[PDB]
């Protein structure tokens, strides 16, 4: 009854701070993706406007 | 640049919008787990206080 | 006429552009929907953690017998 | 040299906003302090309450989440109203051309 | 002659000078004096909860204020339609001035 | 007639700008 | 002329 | 906003070609 | 974040010297 | 050469929220009834009174 | 150029009224002459009656 919870805590809990990781790696991927369209869309936008 | 300033306008309406819309989510967030979890949770505590 | 109508406009803009909206809204429901599935993933998580706890009850009742 | 005297805005320089509300954090000083009495050796069978509100937490998160659902439908209100005042200023437009025709 | 100073018109008064120093938190009064030998068996149990039925109508407002927030999107969604047909009958005011 | 062609271009972009304001104020009205 | 100004812009995603 | 419009520069060259 | 601050003056310059031509 | 003072609420005033200490004292409410809920036909009559010398004049 | 100000500021107060726990408040409802009023409804007809 100890070891099924606290490793299916120490299984998580390794795993929930590298899911709230990989939701901030989905966003990290989208702030590079939104780069090269920003300095392209907002960058010809850029002859108003500009990129980064 | 008023037909350029309708636009900006879109923008800074659309911002009007998005906090019409962000602060009653923000407000809806910010309640609804008081709201169904809000009954759910007060049966889930009342069979712990009906157990001891 | 063609001095204001420059002015407005321009020939005459819709301001907003389209469907450009409801593709960051399609986006932002999109990041929603995976929030939704881990919410729903949650609820597989409590399922396998019950068929543990359930497994550790029905072992520790054969062991108390 | 005839010229209408500058005012100015000056109701955006006086902005008086004097809150100041209960920052303390544990009212009346309170935490869970040790409480230890008389050593009663009571037997207690446990009739258990269980509790399926350990942390039904899931239902808390979405209690934020049936409000997250409430933020998106009111960007959407927002960004619905902001597009009628966009078409609204296109009717602005084709007002300006209706005073060139008539 | 006018009878305007420049920008009399408009100032904006952000003067709303409000002070609510109210005490929202008040002491939910906590007791426990020392509690003696309870060899008393008497404590019968009882485990009575939780309605609550005001949290399902709190869970009840919150789909209804949502569907307030979705029914102003779709009213605001008209309300677009109803300008568009706005901008057509300036469209068509101003091709029945040019006929 | 070119400036005809012209005007009936702002006037599928008036369609469109339909379609637009359409799409943007149902992104605003909302489900359950 | 200006019954061709009389009419459309949008812009794009 | 980041759409500084280019269906008003086709606007734009039709009303004017009308012109 | 796309763009700011300034695209009008050099779309107004343009679209007012088309304008202009008629 | 006029101009004068086309500014509303003098002084910036409108009926700002007060709201006080939650007093319960019981008041058992003798009106005074008012029966210049807007006597108001009687300010068109003030109006009619002036649309009489109107006419007059 | 008469730039006089004819709008003087009839001067409202209302200082945070405490604990009228005090119950000494007695009743007067004396009101409303106003024969000034009633005057110059006469003067109204008067001036009727010269414009007559």
């Amino acid at each position: 009854r100890l070891q099924d919870e606290i490793q299916n805590m120490k299984e998580e809990m390794a795993r929930h701070l590298r899911e709230y990781q990989d939701l901030l790696n989905v966003k990290m991927a989208l702030d590079i993706e939104i780069a090269t369209y920003r300095k392209l869309l907002e960058g010809e936008e850029s002859r108003i406007s500009l990129p980064l | 640049v008023e037909l350029q300033e309708l636009n900006d306008r879109f923008a800074n309406y659309i911002d009007k919008v998005r906090f019409l819309e962000q602060q009653n989510k923000i407000l809806l967030a910010e309640l609804e787990q008081l709201k169904g979890q809000g009954k759910s949770r007060l049966g889930d505590l009342y069979e712990e206080e009906m157990r001891e | 006429a063609q001095i204001q109508e420059q002015h407005v406009q321009i020939d005459v803009d819709v301001s907003k552009p389209d469907l450009t909206a409801a593709l960051r809204d399609v986006r932002q429901q999109y990041e929603s929907v995976a929030a939704k599935n881990l919410q729903e993933a949650e609820e597989w998580y409590k399922s396998k953690f019950a068929d543990l706890s359930e497994a550790a009850n029905r072992n520790n009742d054969a062991l108390r017998q | 040299v005839t010229t209408s005297t500058r005012t100015y805005s000056l109701g955006s320089a006086l902005r008086p906003s004097t809150s100041r509300s209960l920052y303390a954090s544990s009212p009346g000083g309170v935490y869970a302090t040790r409480s230890s009495a008389v050593r009663l050796r009571s037997s207690v069978p446990g009739v258990r309450l269980l509790q399926d509100s350990v942390d039904f937490s899931l239902a808390d998160a979405i209690n934020t989440e049936f409000k997250n659902t409430r933020t998106n439908e009111k960007v959407e209100l927002q960004e619905l109203n902001d597009r009628f005042a966009n078409y609204i200023d296109k009717v602005r437009f084709l007002e300006q051309q209706n005073k060139i025709l008539l």
